[PDB]
RNA sequence: AUAUGAAUUAAUGCGAAGUUGAA
RNA sequence: CUAGAGUCUAGUAGUAUGAAUACAAUUAUUUAUAAUAUAUAUAUAAAUAAUAAAUGAAAAUGAAAGUAUUCCACCUGAAGAGUACGUUAGCAAUAAUGAAACUCAAAACAAUAGACGGUUACAG
RNA sequence: UUAAGAGUUAAACCUAGCCAACGAUCCAUAAUCGAUAAUGAAAGUUAGAACGAUCACGUUGACUCUGAAAUAUAGUCAAUA
RNA sequence: UGUGGUGUAAACGUGAGUAAUUUUAUUAGGAAUUAAUGAACUAUAGAAUAAGCUAAAUACUUAAUAUUAUAUAAAA
RNA sequence: UUUUAUAUAUAUAUAAUAAGGAAAAGUAUUUAUAAGAA
């Protein structure tokens, strides 16, 4: 559940992107599982697969503790006529300052106020939010009333 | 994303892999064993031409 | 630069704000006495005979007050009003004596500007 | 500390064995090997005891 | 010696009794400073 | 209601039937914009003297009890502290008898190699005339 | 101690046209 | 420079491109291993050089001066000034901490074209 | 003693503590605040005149009576004029 | 202009002191678990006696009549 | 891939074999708003 994580693969995707690699690694961890589950969803990523650090799971594989240190989750990005559809990717809530907005405060942050200095919701943007250890994206957990730290920005 | 990560090891797998691990440990104990015991034996073979009297 | 050093005391310089006229106390103004009246030449590049007092303010202080207008009618020991504002081209004189006020009469024969140098009309 | 004072006087023992190695097993070898050739007495003694002045 | 404090209580306190160190001598701070030299005659 | 709050024992039996309880709280910095910790030191009643440095309790509002002492002792939420004082107390008699034994034990092997030659009996035999290694195939063969 | 004044005294800022060294 | 010893020892004192983590396209060399039968113009790594993208005011950096995270130290125009005073240690020397008023619209950095130099050579 | 806790004040006896480089103690300055005023996009910053809320004082210091509530713009004593 | 009752603890003005040892702001904050205190009105009942001293009294004194601590239980 | 077949010592080397094909028409409020010059 680290932030640090989060940030080092928010970078990683980054990274991946801007020198136009097709198939990436992620650590496998339910953090990142949940987080790509949600860029994928939304068409950001173009697929997600199990695997080792080597590569990807070529039979299925049983998650244990005796394997789990090298499991590695393997997205697939997208680039669409030659730009890259998960341009960039940011942390809102640092590792230092973790922002945890009331739902009313996502309402506002949805329709344009800067709240606690987060720049709000743009209309091609994504903001994920994670309540009581579920990731999911800002508009469900509006829609869902529930209170949640806000992670990340992906544009 | 809502069932468990992984399976957690069952006790006999526990059981198992702690037989597995220290017969590995054992083994390596045994080959350090021979090898200690085949230089004693080079040295006691060698030894009458050593000088002590 | 990090949090914590913010925190701690670190942070953008204070854009502070010093008077330009110390000597008034902030007040807008303040009544003195002219000890001698001195005539000084300015800064190069500038060139000119530019006319001066020393004044006693009513705080106590003592300051150096540019005499603006064609001619000025303070002597030693006149009673003038002070207000800031520094003769540019002369170092050390930080103040303007007002025309119009305690023994400084407005300027003789001016027609424009004149509230600015005492003139009536 | 007497814990320490038992480690430091193993050192110090009149005849303790390096290597991993200890007298009773090297005792075992070497009757052992003695044995081997069934199926004068000075020279294997003083043998015996260069090979102990070797790992001391 | 400080990690063992805070997992395992009794066997901090076992540990540090056999090895002869109070728990004074793992909690504080300490430097082989020249004056711990001297209050300990070290040399 | 009466305050209560949670803190841990920092000093203990310096004072008479008082002790100091670090307490820690959640502020919004507006000029760092974080959600940061401050920590303040209440000075709190004991009585019983059942504190020790260590240990988590909760706190309550009381009458004033002194001149700073405004609270008392609730609840141990958690005795760490007092497992500290005990695992001590124990320990310092718990080591001592194995060390009693181990230098028994060190002093009778002195005096079993001091007992000891059988290479004359050996030799004087033969002119008539491992184990882990066991234990790794015992290893092996339950494997 | 907080101030207010002080013979005696330390340093440095400015400017006038210059004077002297060659760092 | 100070003490003890017969010149030595023991000293006082403390001057004269931050760290870590995740990631990041090539090429060419080497370098160290791991193989397979000198050949696979062998793969895996680190060192070196030129790059790409990226960054930068540029010079330039180019697996870091890049993308991100965390912790600390430091900076807030020039001069006054690392000065004065006070304190801290020191026999002292020195060191550390360290301002203020006044004066000014400056000052500085990289790079561009120039004329300049006993600056270099080279020619006509 | 008080209607009432408390080294608040007075008495007695114990313990050695408490605060402090996230700044004590000391010094200088200041009445404090708002759904008040000014400003800014806002966070904030400034003022505390005016409207309103709280405190302190009524030339200076201490004490006393009354009283539920006062060291009262009261009384006594002293200081200054 | 004699004896008495009620009123001047308010309001008015000021910002000296005050960096908190009693001040200001906030809390759906507390207890010691605040008095046989009503200060001045409301709604209810009752009572309003005797002497003295004042020149006299609704002025003053003296006297008459009208919650807490115990003990027993009950609960929470 | 999978399943079997032969051979060899439950396993190994070889040969063959592959189940994923569906069609239908019609069914606004968008929000807060930060400019520089010499
Ligand atoms: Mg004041
Ligand atoms: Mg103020
Ligand atoms: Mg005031
Ligand atoms: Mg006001
Ligand atoms: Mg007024
Ligand atoms: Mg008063
Ligand atoms: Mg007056
Ligand atoms: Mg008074
Ligand atoms: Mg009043
Ligand atoms: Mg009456």
């Amino acid at each position: 559940m680290s932030l640090v994580k989060l940030a080092n693969t928010c970078a990683h995707l980054q990274n991946c992107s801007k020198v136009r690699v097709a198939l990436t690694s992620i650590p496998y961890t339910k953090l990142q599982l949940q987080f790509a589950y949600n860029l994928y969803q939304q068409g950001f990523l173009s697929s997600l697969q199990k695997g080792s650090t080597m590569g990807p799971d070529k039979d299925f594989v049983e998650v244990t503790p005796d394997n789990i240190s090298t499991r590695r989750l393997w997205v697939g990005l997208k680039y669409r006529d030659n730009k890259p559809v998960l341009s960039s990717c940011k942390l809102i809530s640092k590792p230092n300052s973790r922002i945890h907005l009331p739902m009313e405060d996502m309402k506002k942050l949805c329709s344009g106020v800067t709240i606690r200095n987060i720049k709000p919701l743009q209309p091609g943007e994504l903001i994920l939010v994670r309540a009581h250890n579920n990731i999911m994206d800002i508009n469900e957990a509006i829609s869902k009333k529930l209170d949640g730290e806000v992670l990340c920005r992906v544009k | 994303m809502s069932q468990p990560l992984l399976r957690n090891r069952s006790p006999e797998e526990s059981e198992l892999l702690k037989l597995k691990r220290n017969y590995n440990r054992s083994l390596l104990n045994f080959q350090a064993h021979k090898k200690k015991l085949n230089e004693l034996l080079n040295l006691y073979h060698v030894a009458n031409e050593f000088i002590v009297t | 630069a990090t949090l914590n050093q913010i925190k701690r005391g670190s942070g953008p310089p204070r854009r502070k704000k010093i008077s330009t006229a110390p000597q008034l106390d902030q007040c807008p103004q303040r009544k003195g006495v002219v000890l001698r009246v001195m005539v000084l030449k300015p800064k190069k590049p500038n060139s000119a005979q530019r006319k001066a007092c020393r004044v006693r303010l009513t705080n106590g202080n003592v300051v150096s007050a540019y005499i603006p207008g064609e001619g000025h009618d303070a002597q030693e020991h006149s009673i003038v009003y002070v207000r800031g504002g520094r003769c540019q081209d002369l170092p050390g004189v930080k103040y303007h004596v007002i025309r119009g006020a305690g023994d400084l009469s407005g300027v003789v024969n001016r027609i424009s500007s004149r509230s600015k140098y005492g003139a009536k009309k | 500390t007497p814990f320490i004072t038992r480690i430091m006087a193993e050192l110090k023992e009149p005849l303790v064995l390096s290597k991993g190695y200890n007298i009773e097993e090297v005792d075992k070898f070497l009757a052992a090997i003695e044995s081997a050739k069934r199926e004068d007495i000075e020279k294997l003694e003083d043998r015996r005891e260069a090979i102990l002045r070797i790992l001391s | 010696l400080r990690y063992l404090k805070r997992d395992n209580p009794e066997k901090y306190y076992w540990t540090i009794q056999k090895l002869g160190l109070n728990d004074a001598a793992i909690t504080d701070e300490f430097n082989m400073d020249r004056r711990y030299m001297q209050d300990y005659e070290f040399f | 209601a009466r305050q209560n709050f949670l803190g841990l024992v920092v000093s203990q039996g310096k004072m008479q039937k008082t002790v100091k309880v670090r307490v820690e709280t959640k502020v919004f910095n507006k000029k760092i914009n974080k959600e940061l910790f401050h920590r303040r030191d209440y000075l709190v009643h004991d009585e019983g003297e059942i504190s020790r440095e260590g240990d988590l309790v909760r706190i309550e509002a009381t009458r004033p009890l002194s001149k700073r002492k405004f609270f008392a002792i609730a609840e141990i939420i958690r005795n760490k502290g007092q497992q500290f004082a005990l695992y001590e107390s124990e320990a310092q008699l718990s080591v001592a008898k194995e060390e009693a034994q181990k230098a028994k034990e060190f002093l009778d092997k002195r005096s079993v190699r001091e007992n000891k030659t059988l290479l004359r009996d050996i030799r004087t035999i033969q002119d008539a005339l491992s184990g882990l290694e066991v234990n790794l195939e015992k290893q092996r063969s339950l494997i």
